[PDB]
């Protein structure tokens, strides 16, 4: 019930950390979870209803959904947990994250194939069927497509913002949801998309492993942020159309409201924060 | 208002859009687009990167396709 930096976990929690992913792979379990991300990312419409992305529900629902994944991850093996990537700290192409033990390196230059790691096509361990660009391997083009990765002093200033989030709630919002979503400012979380390219750059972008270590970072910078303003909360905190409010249910669930992600230590801490 | 329909050939494919509240197509696949609340727009397969227009959009997946089939 750890969640812990991937720069920290021993050559024994890699190995069973993919072999964890690569199960749920070729159990067709894995697939399913591309193709619920990709159903919300075309939905979510600044105009209309939204509940994943450019929203303040952004957060407690890719929170959710990092948790479903989490669970079916400990259903292969218990011991497994989803470790986060500091991607401000670990901002280079040669990061122990990006070597072939663990999530394997950048594509190369002709169709941007990642050629080594677990999750190669070479393997026959990693096919891409939940796909809207036909080819069927995991692509990825690191610092091709932006030249830099967010810094520590830039997470800096998005965390010093004490709104959560602010009308109309969306991608033109001011505020510290927007700031870390990134439609707006220095941006944090789009840029990385951007910055690993490949699919992590599109709807279907949790086809490579590296989507959940990502949002397990920024899912502990919105835990950092409650603490640097423990006086400021989330909202709207009712009635507002098409925005998902504190009290209200969150889809694809419904089961389960913002309310009842705010702390996340009913489900797991980090090893630090 | 919404934006003007285009067609053109960018790097070998078709590209096409049109209001319809606006569908893109690159070879007659239809691809998805969306426009941001500032105005500027995003594909699926560009879902991060905001753009300008339809067309950005439209050139910007047939960058990212490099020359493979769009998938409905
Ligand atoms: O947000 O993926
Ligand atoms: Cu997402
Ligand atoms: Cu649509
Ligand atoms: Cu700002
Ligand atoms: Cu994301």
């Amino acid at each position: 019930t750890v969640r812990k930096n991937q720069a920290t976990l021993t050559a024994d929690e890699k190995r069973r950390f993919v072999a964890a992913v690569l199960e749920l792979k070729r159990s067709g379990r894995y697939d399913e979870f591309v193709r619920t991300h990709n159903e919300f990312i075309m939905s979510d419409t600044d105009s209309g209803e939204r509940t994943g992305h450019r929203s303040p529900s952004f957060l407690p629902w890719h929170r959710r959904f990092l948790l479903d994944f989490e669970q079916a991850l400990q259903s292969v093996d218990s011991s497994v947990t989803l470790p986060y990537w500091d991607w401000s700290a670990d901002r280079t192409v040669r990061a122990s994250l990006w070597a072939p033990d663990f999530l394997g390196g950048t594509g190369r230059s002709t169709d941007g194939r990642v050629m080594d790691g677990p999750f190669a096509a070479s393997t026959g361990n990693w096919p891409i069927n939940v796909r809207v660009d036909s080819r069927t391997y995991l692509r990825r083009s690191l610092g091709g497509s932006v030249a830099e990765l967010p810094t520590r002093a830039e997470v800096e200033s998005v965390l010093a913002i004490s709104a959560y989030d602010l009308p109309p709630y969306n991608s033109a919002s001011e505020g510290f949801r927007n700031h870390l979503e990134g439609w707006r400012g220095v941006n944090l979380h789009n840029r990385v998309h951007v910055w690993v390219g490949g699919q992590m750059a599109t709807g279907v972008s949790p086809n490579d492993p590296v989507f959940w270590l990502h949002h397990a970072y920024v899912d502990k910078l919105w835990a950092e942020w409650q603490r640097r303003h423990p006086d400021s909360a989330y909202v709207p905190t009712g009635g507002t159309p098409d925005v998902v409010d504190l009290n209200e249910t969150m889809k694809p669930w419904n089961t389960v409201r913002p309310a009842d992600l705010l702390d996340h230590t009913a489900y797991y801490t980090f090893d630090a924060l | 208002a919404a934006p003007e329909s285009f067609d053109e050939v960018y790097k070998g494919r078709r590209i096409q859009g049109r209001p319809a509240g606006y569908e893109v197509f690159v070879d007659g696949v239809q691809l998805h687009v969306m426009r941001n609340a500032d105005g500027s727009w995003i594909s699926v397969v560009s879902h991060y990167d905001p753009v300008p227009t339809p067309r950005a959009a439209a050139r910007a997946a047939v960058d990212e396709l490099q020359g493979a089939p769009l998938l409905p």
